[PDB]
RNA sequence: AUGUCGGCUCGUCGCAUCCUGGGGCUGAAGAAGGUCCCAAGGGUUGGGCUGUUCGCCCAUUAAAGCGGCACGCGAGCUGGGUUCAGAACGUCGUGAGACAGUUCGGUCUCUAUCCGCCACGGGCGCAGGAGGCUUGAGGGGGGCUCUUCCUAGUACGAGAGGACCGGAAGGGACGCACCUCUGGUUUCCCAGCUGUCCCUCCAGGGGCAUAAGCUGGGUAGCCAUGUGCGGAAGGGAUAACCGCUGAAAGCAUCUAAGCGGGAAGCCCGCCCCAAGAUGAGGCCUCCCACGGCGUCAAGCCGGUAAGGACCCGGGAAGACCACCCGGUGGAUGGGCCGGGGGUGUAAGCGCCGCGAGGCGUUGAGCCGACCGGUCCCAAUCGUCCGAGGUCUUGACC
RNA sequence: GUAGCGAAAUUCCUUGUCGGGUAAGUUCCGACCUGCACGAAAAGCGUAACGACCGGAGCGCUGUCUCGGCGAGGGACCCGG
């Protein structure tokens, strides 16, 4: 129930009559440079790591940190709990047979301090009936003295993009191992050329 | 697709080939409106003689001049907004319409029988 | 490398050659040929007779709004590519001005300036 | 909510162009520009095309340049002095150097282009 | 308007004012006479990154 | 000087619940109820009238809650009302005027120091120096629901009518994300057109005609009106209620013995932040114990690319800084090249037509970010801080 | 208190009743008289033309809104004075 991979692109397909929109995920076969076997870590969970970014770029902290199991010479060195892995290097030629289910996890397009008629979908102030300050801004934020303060947790304009984004339940129309590329119908987050972590869970009668 | 209040072509029997949409009918809350959902709608002209002078009556939509994407996936549109009037469960008053043969309408299943009564020319 | 290329082995699988059909053109008066399924699994073959009015490209295309006025004007996005359709045939020669979008006729329509073009 | 995209660029759209126009007259006459960086980034792109319409070499090329710079004393001067300096290279005709000096009284990094040689 | 309602002292002005100040402007070695430089622009005398293109008159 | 009704925008809170759940009782057959009890997690729409909260009134719906919160919220809005000056009607007054009697009018100043809030940093601590990867105390997000259909119109029924339980299938609202589709922008990407002035006279161009002249298109991007998911399943402890055993009342009794079931509620589960959690770091790798100066080598030092920073090239990261990837043992910008993808046949020449134009060379030309290639152009050469960020006790050689 | 007007730039009780409008009218229109406290030069009652008057419908068009999106400029942010 794993793999990490950079997303590529959000590409539809047509399927038998209905049609689908799958994203196209490589997954390129990682190497999984460290166990954290139990005894050592609650966890019990693998450490692998993707794409490969030349010898010489490198701290040589890395180069041994990595070299004790050994991969090669990569980047994407992410973590992620509950898999054992009796191969010596996943892949996904079965790792993920089609048509299953898939839960997906990447990094969200950027935004910078985007404002409150973002944040919170709502928002605004009416147009044109009269405005010092027109249509999108915040509304009245608290009460006089009730507390005097901003009540702590609330909505504001804020910065609503650098943030890791999950998406759960969704289908995977199809693996194809040759180039390890992995097609799953529907949105998973990011930029492309971007990065995403894809793992399991579906358990409900619905 | 969208009608919260409008007016809209319907030649069944009917007062006119327009009517206005009043509130539209599924869910409670409401918003929209796709082919098939009913809309209850105030007659807003009356055709001379006729059976619908100016009160409201629930009429199910059909066409939308709004690009709907089918689950066959392409997607028919067309340049008028045009129900069919309905009595109580979900008939139609006259048997007769001016609109493309065509399905979906259909598929909504709860009403075979406009789109066996709708024919081909115009 | 890259994005590009991979999907264009993806579609390579599947929209494939969309069935070698190549042949916009815009005057096209066309017939294109859906398939659409419904009661009993009825593949009736519907088939469609209709003026290109727009066409939108890439790799996946839409041969875009087809239209024609019944009577109330009717329009068709009808995907390329997709296994829906079965056959084709332009009608019309690939002629007449200005590429896509010819709103001229989403508007003022009419047979007369049509054949006007 | 811009985020991707490129042509980042100060002034005003109408006088942009005519910056650009602008220097690269002035660029194609003296042979070298010192000016605030930006302007330099981007009269490289500008600049560099120009010059590869005059490698370009005919009388239909000649008239697009004069599309833009619109003087033929510097049109043709450009079209035979120079066109041979690169009657070889590909891109890059450009030179774009930080200079070491900063500016008063408003504290403009400076930059200084000169076409390759 | 939104008037400050008073001065609050020489510390918290001086925190403010503190934690302003500013860095030094790097500077090399030219490769050919000496002297500082911005770490890569043309000097103005010893006068190249290689070849001069400056200078004289 | 404590800006007063009402609306917007934002709210959060309680329960004396409108619905959703869970249960007693019935003058409950079933279904629909009635009525009280436990229940605050979510939800409580769209309009007409009026300044209106209020109220009736249409359309429904699971419902269309009641209240707080300076009759929440004007250093955030509107100002319709009402409390200014102008004006008029009614009436009261001999008169100026007046009336919780109406009527039309009638400047809303609001650069933030502090708390609070939202994001983002700076120093620094974490008693060897740095480079990565994470658990999670803890905290937040989320928690909705209807409709048809199956067991079956079966139990119930004397028919019409019609279920519990338990399983699916569909949407509506809302939540989070994504460009493929549909769609919207695309201020200069393409073409057309009008005046005029100037390039050179005609042809072809340019500027100005809003900061795109105007009209048709439009990639990327950014987006909704589009697509995908999400609301749980499970488990624990539970409230009304239902018990099992069971005494003191040698029978009986759900009780302090002692155990059990029992909900959208609580906890965990799912997402997300987070060790400045001073109690993390925990793991891993290399640096080392570099060698320094009057030894408590916790000072002064190049050391130490171990690393790091400065500068640079940039960036679907972005105000700034941060983050991330590159520095010539490069493919990171810019360009050239190839595809994409926009527009929709370039000028030139020829020929046709009195002439505006047509036709052929012509799906041509031009081409912004799109996808790759290509050391042509630049990221040259570079200095700067950098070790004890750990101790006494306990094993242990 | 005559003719003329009346739920009225006058009527409180009040959204008075009826009818017209709208799916729905505390608004306006036409009547009713129950003129609290209209009325004849502080003028009554009409009236074509006219209004930067005030009220009420209807259409055409639209970001006023249903919910907003996007893009340019000018400020805002960063640097220097």
């Amino acid at each position: 129930m794993k793999g990490i991979l950079g997303v590529k692109v959000g590409m539809t397909r047509i399927f038998r009559d209905d049609r689908a929109v799958p994203v196209t995920v490589i997954l390129a076969g990682p190497c999984p440079v460290v166990q954290r076997r139990t005894p050592e870590k609650d966890g019990y969970t693998a450490v692998q790591l993707g794409f490969l970014p030349q010898n010489p770029k490198r701290v040589n902290r890395p180069l041994k940190g990595h070299f004790a199991k050994a991969g090669v010479e990569p980047v994407r060195i992410l973590r992620e709990i509950r898999d054992f892995n009796p191969e010596g290097d996943t892949v996904t030629v079965e790792i993920f047979k089609p048509g299953e289910r898939v839960d997906v996890t990447g990094t969200s397009k950027g935004r910078g301090f985007a404002g409150v008629m973002k944040r919170w979908n709502f928002a605004g102030g009416p147009d044109s009936h009269g405005a010092h300050k027109i249509h999108r801004h915040p509304g009245s934020i608290g009460n006089r003295k009730t507390p005097g303060r901003v009540y702590k947790g609330k909505k504001m304009a804020g910065h609503y993009g650098a943030e890791r984004v999950t998406v759960m339940n969704l289908e995977v129309v199809d693996v194809i191992p040759e180039e390890n590329l992995l097609l799953v119908k529907g949105a998973v987050p990011g930029p492309n050329g971007g990065l995403v972590i894809v793992r399991e869970t579906k358990k409900a009668a619905k | 697709m969208i009608q919260p209040q409008t007016y809209l072509e319907v030649a069944d029997n009917t007062g006119a080939r327009k009517i206005m949409c009043i509130r539209v009918l599924k869910g409670s809350n409401a918003k929209y409106a796709t082919v098939g959902d009913v809309i209850v709608a105030s007659v807003k002209e009356a055709i001379p003689r006729g059976a619908v002078k100016e009160g409201d009556v629930v009429k199910a939509v059909v066409v939308r001049t709004k690009k709907e994407v089918k689950r066959p996936d392409g997607s028919a549109i067309r340049f008028d907004d045009n129900a069919a009037v309905i009595i109580n469960n979900q008939l139609e008053p006259r048997g007769t319409r001016v609109f493309g043969p065509v399905a979906r309408e259909l598929r909504e299943k709860g009403f075979m029988k406009i789109v066996s009564l709708a024919p081909e020319v115009l | 490398m890259n994005r590009g290329a991979l999907i264009k082995l993806v579609e390579s699988r599947y929209v494939r050659t969309d069935l070698p059909e190549f042949r916009p053109g815009d005057t096209v008066r066309v017939s294109y040929k859906v398939k659409e399924g419904n009661r009993t699994r009825i593949q009736d073959f519907e088939g469609i007779v209709i003026r290109i009015r727009r066409n939108g490209f890439n790799t996946t295309f839409t041969v875009r709004k087809v239209s024609y006025g019944v009577g109330v004007e009717r329009i068709f996005p009808l995907h390329s590519p997709l296994i829906q359709k079965i056959d084709i045939v332009q009608r019309g020669r690939a002629r007449r001005a200005k590429l896509y979008f010819i709103r001229n006729l989403s508007d003022r329509e009419i047979r007369r300036k049509l054949r006007a073009d | 909510r811009h985020l991707k995209s490129g042509r980042k660029l100060n002034r005003h759209s109408s006088h942009r162009l005519a910056l650009y126009r602008n220097q690269a007259k002035s660029l194609l006459t003296h042979g070298r520009i010192t000016t605030t960086v930006p302007k330099a980034k981007e009269l490289r792109g500008f600049v560099d095309h120009l010059i590869h319409l005059a490698k370009r070499g005919d009388l239909h090329a000649r008239r697009l340049v004069l599309r833009d710079l619109q003087d033929v004393k510097l049109v043709r001067k450009l079209f035979d002095e120079i066109a041979p300096r690169y009657r070889d290279r590909q891109g890059g005709y450009t030179r774009v150097l930080k200079l070491a000096e900063r500016r008063r009284g408003d504290g403009a990094p400076l930059a200084l282009v000169e076409l390759v040689e | 308007h939104p008037v400050p309602k008073k001065k609050t002292s020489k510390a918290r002005r001086d925190a403010r004012r503190s934690h302003h100040a500013l860095t030094p402007p790097t500077l090399v070695p030219c490769p050919e006479c000496k002297a500082m430089k911005p770490p890569h622009t043309v000097c103005p005398e010893c006068g190249y990154y290689a070849g001069r293109k400056v200078l004289e008159v």
